[PDB]
């Protein structure tokens, strides 16, 4: 079989937990950096 | 009384693929990160941790744009790669946002800090 | 750039015309040698260059630039693993001699997550740095460096 | 094309010539600094 | 015995963090990066099962480095290193996240 033949990550059930904690932290980050820049010390 | 007669069959004996979580249980754990994320948003706007003190003005403010923009533009690119599109054109998006982006950004930071 | 980084430029010169017409690295890198270390031994060197740039200044973007390396020498070489085995050692030697530093924890820590991350992407290696013996070292280093850290600030109580 | 002794006295003066300007690199920086 | 040197760390420590709000924000991802790191190694406990290991390698690698990152930055925020300036810091701390989050993209397929 090759590479893009099996299963997509989101065709699995399992995965749906570990999509979902990236994708959360992707989003906290862009949040964080934009957070970080407009605050003042 | 070999090599005269007629073989048995034989069938090939596939292995097992493997067993998957039901959905609901996926599901649940789902919604505790999705509350969990919530939890940090509210977290750091309640507290003034984040109070959006220092935003730019004047011309500064188009830089700030531009440095949110390439921000932004990559994480949109790789989500455009986790959906399909090719190494090849990531490549090439990535040099045509990173360029100008670039410039913006190290503008900003030059400008603004 | 290597030894410019260790003593002078003066002595990385020496070195350059040392490591150009030496026998030893001739003898496996001759026209039409085309094996895998025509070019590892580059990779390595530059890696390393990296890492002690990464080690002594605390850059996050030198330990980058060291882990992206490092992850060409993965995809180029097989002999990689020495590499795993020596920036460990170094950190771990520097901890036991006292002169542990807020630049050695930026630069190995940041090195390491990227590094390791990413030299699990080439298929013939897969899920061996995690796995295997020959990359138990860096991941113990991995650990005891923040143990230390964390201890450090301790220290700063009391 | 080139011929082999051709070869290996142009690999001997670069090397030669290689040599001696790293010892005078090296003179130049000792002495000046 | 340790308990005069905790609170005496708690005092010094709320001081400093209302004092650079920074530093706060910074904690508090961190906080939470050890959260969801714990709730996917609790997914894993329960359901006793690995089926896709590169996707809960991905999802747990892509928070611990997050976590030292923002750990390297904020080492670098409350003494800076001799020639590298918070701007430089910064934007260094903002290449590392990009690769790493495109390398941990690539990873869980
Ligand atoms: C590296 O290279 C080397 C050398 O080139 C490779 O080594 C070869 O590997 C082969 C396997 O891939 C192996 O072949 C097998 O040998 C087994 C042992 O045979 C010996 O012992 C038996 C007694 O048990 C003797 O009778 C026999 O003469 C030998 O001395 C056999 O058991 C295997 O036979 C099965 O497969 C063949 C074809 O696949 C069938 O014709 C045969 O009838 C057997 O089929 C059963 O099993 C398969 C699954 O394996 C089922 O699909 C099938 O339906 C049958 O299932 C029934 O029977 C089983 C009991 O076997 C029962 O449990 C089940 O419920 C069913 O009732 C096969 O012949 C070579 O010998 C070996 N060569 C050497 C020199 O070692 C090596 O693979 C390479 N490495 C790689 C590629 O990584
Ligand atoms: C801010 C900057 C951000 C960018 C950062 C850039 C680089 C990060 C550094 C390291 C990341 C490593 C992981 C990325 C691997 C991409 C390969 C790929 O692409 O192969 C992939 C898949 O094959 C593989 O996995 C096999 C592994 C490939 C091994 C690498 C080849 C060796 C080359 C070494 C470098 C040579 C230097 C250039 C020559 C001088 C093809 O993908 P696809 O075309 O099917 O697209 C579909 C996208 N799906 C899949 C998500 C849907
Ligand atoms: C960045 C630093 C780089 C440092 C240098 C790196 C590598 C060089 C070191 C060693 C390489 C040795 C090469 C041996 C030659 C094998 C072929 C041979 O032997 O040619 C010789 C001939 O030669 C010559 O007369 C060449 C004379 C002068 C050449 C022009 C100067 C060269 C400038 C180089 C760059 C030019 C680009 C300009 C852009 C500004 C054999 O000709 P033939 O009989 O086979 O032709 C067929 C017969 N007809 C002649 C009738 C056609
Ligand atoms: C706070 C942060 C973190 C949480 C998050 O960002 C914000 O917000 C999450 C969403 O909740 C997303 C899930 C929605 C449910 C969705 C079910 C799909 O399954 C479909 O499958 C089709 C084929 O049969 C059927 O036709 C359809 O009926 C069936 O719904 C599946 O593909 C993807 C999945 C699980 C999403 C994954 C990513 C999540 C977790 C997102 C994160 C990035
Ligand atoms: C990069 C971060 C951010 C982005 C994201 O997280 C990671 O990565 C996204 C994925 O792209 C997910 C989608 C995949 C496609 C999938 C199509 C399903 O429906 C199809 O089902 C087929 C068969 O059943 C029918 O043949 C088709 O016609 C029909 O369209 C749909 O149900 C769910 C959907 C849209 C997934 C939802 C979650 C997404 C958007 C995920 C986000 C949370
Ligand atoms: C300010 C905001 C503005 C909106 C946005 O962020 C910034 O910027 C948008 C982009 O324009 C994105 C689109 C790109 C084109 C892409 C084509 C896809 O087709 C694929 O379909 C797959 C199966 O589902 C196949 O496997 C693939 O091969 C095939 O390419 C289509 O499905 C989704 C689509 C339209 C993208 C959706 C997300 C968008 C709208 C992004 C938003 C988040
Ligand atoms: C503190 C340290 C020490 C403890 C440890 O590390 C952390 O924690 C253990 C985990 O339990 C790991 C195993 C889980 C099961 C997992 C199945 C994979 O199978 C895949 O194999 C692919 C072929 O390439 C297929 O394509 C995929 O479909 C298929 O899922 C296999 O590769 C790796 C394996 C066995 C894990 C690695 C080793 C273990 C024991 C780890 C230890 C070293
Ligand atoms: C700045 C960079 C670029 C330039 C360069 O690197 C440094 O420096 C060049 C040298 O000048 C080299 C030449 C030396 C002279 C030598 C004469 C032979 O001439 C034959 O032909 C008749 C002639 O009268 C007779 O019969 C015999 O002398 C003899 O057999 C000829 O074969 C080889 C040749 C021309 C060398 C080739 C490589 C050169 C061009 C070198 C380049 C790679
Ligand atoms: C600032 C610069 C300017 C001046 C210079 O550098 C410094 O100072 C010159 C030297 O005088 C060099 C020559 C030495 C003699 C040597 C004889 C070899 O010939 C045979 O010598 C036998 C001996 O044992 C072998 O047995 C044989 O194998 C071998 O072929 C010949 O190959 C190379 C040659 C001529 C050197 C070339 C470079 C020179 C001219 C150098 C100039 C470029
Ligand atoms: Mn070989």
């Amino acid at each position: 079989l090759a590479n893009d033949e099996y299963p997509r990550s989101w065709e699995i059930s399992n995965s749906w937990v570990y999509i979902s904690a990236i994708c959360g932290v992707i989003v906290a980050w862009i949040f964080f950096v934009v957070s970080f820049v407009t605050t003042s010390s | 009384v070999d090599k005269f007669g007629i073989k048995p069959e034989i069938h090939h004996i596939f292995h097992a693929e493997p067993k998957r979580v039901a959905k609901p249980i996926a599901v649940i754990f789902v919604l505790i990160i999705f509350i969990t994320i919530l939890s940090l948003i509210v977290t750091w706007l309640n507290s003034c941790a984040a109070a959006f003190n220092n935003i730019p003005t004047g011309v500064t403010a188009v830089y700030f744009l531009g440095f949110i923009a390439t921000i932004v533009g990559f994480e949109v690119i790789f989500a455009r790669y986790y959906l399909g599109t090719s190494i090849f054109e990531t490549l090439f998006s990535s040099l045509y946002l990173g360029a100008p982006g670039l410039l913006t950004s190290t503008k900003f930071l030059r400008s603004f800090g | 750039e290597f030894t410019k980084e260790i003593k002078d430029a003066s002595a990385g010169l020496l070195a350059a015309g040392f490591i150009a017409i030496v026998p030893g690295y001739i003898s496996r890198s001759v026209a039409g040698s085309y094996d895998n270390e025509a070019i590892a031994i580059t990779l390595l060197m530059v890696t390393f260059m990296f890492w002690i740039k990464a080690q002594k200044t605390g850059s996050i973007m030198h330990a980058t630039c060291a882990a992206l390396f490092y992850f060409y020498m993965v995809s180029a070489w097989g002999g990689y693993v020495f590499i795993t085995n020596l920036i460990p050692l170094h950190v771990f030697l520097l901890i036991l001699m006292g002169r542990y530093s807020s630049k050695l924890y930026s630069a190995y820590t940041t090195w390491y997550a990227i590094g390791t991350v990413a030299s699990m992407q080439i298929p013939f290696v897969g899920f061996l740095p995690i796995r295997s013996n020959d990359h138990m070292a860096a991941l113990g280093v991995f650990g005891l460096i923040q143990i230390v850290a964390f201890g450090d600030f301790v220290k700063g109580q009391i | 094309m080139i011929s082999d002794e051709q070869l290996n006295s142009l690999a001997i003066t670069f090397g030669i010539v290689m040599m001696t300007l790293i010892v005078i690199y090296h003179a130049v920086d000792s002495t000046m600094s | 015995d340790f308990q005069e040197t905790f609170k005496t760390s708690k005092r010094a420590y709320f001081a400093q963090i209302e004092k650079y709000p920074k530093l706060k924000l910074i904690d508090t991802f961190c906080f939470f990066l050890v959260l969801l790191g714990v709730i996917q190694c609790t997914f894993i406990i329960l359901i006793r099962d690995n089926f896709p290991f590169n996707a809960f390698l991905a999802g747990f690698i892509i928070c611990v480095g997050q976590f030292v990152l923002l750990m390297s930055l904020r080492l670098q925020l409350c003494n800076s290193f001799p020639g590298i300036s918070k701007n430089r810091a910064f934007a260094e701390f903002i290449v590392a996240s990009l690769i790493l989050h495109f390398v941990c993209l690539h990873f869980i397929n």
